[PDB]
């Protein structure tokens, strides 16, 4: 079987939109 | 050639300017290069 719990996610979840190299 | 100013066709990206090595830490998957202003950059060599 398996639960359903929640939780919170922080700040997590953030990928590259792009393949454009970016730096400061 | 690198190191004079030349006219570019990276793989379909036509401009014109100076070519040359550079120290950059281009992710793999990393492609293209820009700055705050939206404009490419660096590319990267599609044969080397
Ligand atoms: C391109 O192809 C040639 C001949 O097959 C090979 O020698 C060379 O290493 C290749 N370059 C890349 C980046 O795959």
């Amino acid at each position: 079987t398996t639960t359903q719990s929640y939780t919170n996610s922080f700040t997590r979840g953030v990928y590259y939109p792009d393949k454009v190299f970016r730096s400061s | 050639v690198k190191n004079k100013c030349v006219n570019f066709n990276f793989n379909g990206l036509t401009g014109t300017g100076v070519l040359t090595k550079s120290n950059k830490k281009f992710l793999p998957f990393q492609q293209f290069g820009r700055d705050i202003v939206d404009t490419t950059d660096a590319v990267r060599d599609p044969q080397t």
